[PDB]
């Protein structure tokens, strides 16, 4: 079990850790989150009471260092930082616990939700999508745009998702125009899986990371990226059976975890109706189909 | 963006552009089989590719052999159209390639776009106009060359005959669309109007009769009247 201490909480803010969240009042004695499960990535995020705009937060993995939060009154936001002095860090963490000023990561033992949402997400791949190599953790927020969004302005602050575009030379082999556009198997399996992602787990990891950013920060380009990667599979006639089964699990837990009130902006009617009911794989997402119908029959 | 009544005169500027109409690419007859089931028999079709400014028509004849052993033919027809239009652009010298291609039916956008990926600076556009190019097979010489063909073939025509010697593109296209609208709404009457006078002939190298200026005025008014009458009949107005 690991700990992320906070120096203080100067401004009223809603703090989230993964799918949990806590309201913290201005200059309340809050000093961190403990009992964070080792073995997965995590995200700690913020929404100020005074600005229900710009949700922001940090992806991290405690195996990669000792991380803490500190409010910066110049930039006006909670910043994540690394403490390199291991002893100085254990000392802060031990005293804050002794004083009991830390909230416990509230995991129900039956619950595999977080594992299911992050199964293929690996901190290393996150740091290639959010490039800032002087830190071991990654900042994301509501307004960051993707590399594809930028092509159609500041690159240091971009989400470098893999660019997918169904009407591109990359996606369409000369002479297989009609074939490749109606059956994207070539694009999925040769170009994307064997070519760029190398294996299905890296692909799923980017898919899941894009979902999480859309869900936690309302990052619109991440929603676009998640939908595109779903559509590329469902629009391929030939998909490894292990990918389809895992995809149904992946999407099930994503749909399960989404707040019911956000289904309007976060779910793309066209893609979902095409994937569940028109696509080659209409019959391969039984769990995802069953939860979609019982929870969001309107969208369909 | 889409082409509509507002941006209509753009068709007659000096940016090269082509209309593509696919309505006559896949043509069938429907008939009963010996066991009483329904079957289709394909006949020869054509792609109608037209430069509205110059009248140059690129009639790509689609031979029934194209369909042999193929499934989902109405969908394939759209991709074959796009394949053939793309090849036509590739065959033209650079300074003749169009800057825009306007498809008369929106279902052609994705197939043309994909076939034109090598031409990112050629804009593929829909239109909201209800253009009557489907009636191109009511023009006797076009229907004749399509139906006689024994192999794929491109045949070039000027769809305005020599009208541009005497009138503008705008006026030429308005005449063409009026003639074709009439032919679409009541082919028999339209064709009666064009040929009733035996002394007005069609040049071997033309598609329409050699009307004088005054005769075109009478013809166009007869086609107008034809079209309005048929409207009242259709809707009981």
């Amino acid at each position: 079990m690991n700990t992320v201490p906070f120096t203080s909480a100067p401004i009223e803010v809603t703090i989230g850790i993964d799918q949990y969240s806590f309201n913290v009042k201005e200059n309340q004695p809050f000093h961190g989150i403990k009992d964070i499960p080792i073995g997965h990535v995590h995200v700690i995020h913020f929404q100020h009471a005074d600005n229900s705009s710009m949700r922001y937060g940090y992806w991290f993995d405690c195996r990669m260092g000792n991380f803490y939060i500190q409010y910066d009154p110049k930039d006006g936001l909670y910043k994540m930082m690394e403490e390199r002095d291991g002893a100085k860090f254990e000392n802060i963490v031990h005293n804050f616990k002794e004083r009991q000023m830390m909230v416990s990561y509230p995991k129900i033992d039956e619950d595999d939700t977080w594992y299911n949402l992050t199964e293929f997400v690996q901190m290393d791949k996150i740091r290639k999508i959010v490039r800032k190599d002087e830190n071991q953790f990654s900042y994301v927020d509501s307004s960051m745009t993707t590399v594809q969004e930028n092509e159609l302005s500041d690159p240091a602050h971009s989400l470098n998702y893999t660019v997918i575009n169904f009407k591109s030379r990359e996606a369409i082999r000369p002479g297989h125009e009609m074939e490749d556009f109606l059956d994207k198997s070539y694009y999925l399996n040769t170009v994307m899986l064997q070519g760029i992602f190398k294996n299905s787990s890296n692909y799923f990891g980017e898919l899941q990371f894009a979902f999480l950013n859309a869900m936690f920060f309302g990052n619109y380009g991440s929603s676009l990226q998640w939908h595109a990667m779903i559509e590329l599979i469902c629009s391929s006639a030939t998909v490894p059976k292990h990918m389809l089964d895992k995809l149904d699990e992946i999407l099930y837990y994503q749909i399960k975890t989404l707040p019911e009130q956000y289904s309007d902006i976060l779910l793309n009617e066209r893609v979902w109706n095409i994937c569940l009911y028109s696509s080659f794989q209409k019959n391969s997402l039984h769990n995802t189909e069953k939860i979609m119908e019982n929870k969001y029959p309107e969208l369909l | 963006g889409a082409m509509n009544s507002s941006n209509y005169a753009e068709l007659f500027n000096n940016d090269i552009k082509l209309f593509v109409d696919d309505t006559n690419v896949y043509r069938v007859t429907v008939h009963k089989t010996f066991e009483g089931n329904v079957a289709t028999k394909a006949i020869n079709g054509c792609i109608f590719t037209l430069n509205p400014k110059t009248g140059h028509l690129f009639l790509k004849i689609i031979h029934t052999s194209v369909w042999a052993g193929q499934k989902r033919l109405s969908q394939l027809a759209k991709w074959k159209t796009a394949e053939e239009v793309s090849a036509l652009v590739r065959s033209l010298p650079k300074e003749e390639q169009p800057k825009q291609i306007i498809v008369t039916r929106k279902a052609m956008l994705d197939p043309l776009e994909v076939h034109m990926l090598d031409f990112p600076n050629i804009a593929i556009r829909p239109t909201e106009l209800r253009l009557p190019f489907s009636a191109a097979m009511s023009i006797d010489k076009l229907s004749d060359v399509v139906m006689k063909a024994t192999e794929p073939q491109m045949v070039l025509f000027n769809i305005y005959d020599d009208w541009l010697d005497r009138i503008s593109s705008y006026t030429a296209f308005s005449r063409l669309t009026l003639l074709l609208r009439a032919l679409k709404t009541n082919e028999e009457s339209a064709k009666m109007i064009l040929l009733s006078d035996p002394t007005i002939t069609i040049k071997s190298y033309h598609l329409w009769p050699s009307f004088t200026d005054e005769q075109w005025i009478t013809i166009e008014s007869q086609m107008r009247d034809l079209i309005l009458t048929e409207y009242g009949r259709k809707y009981n107005v």
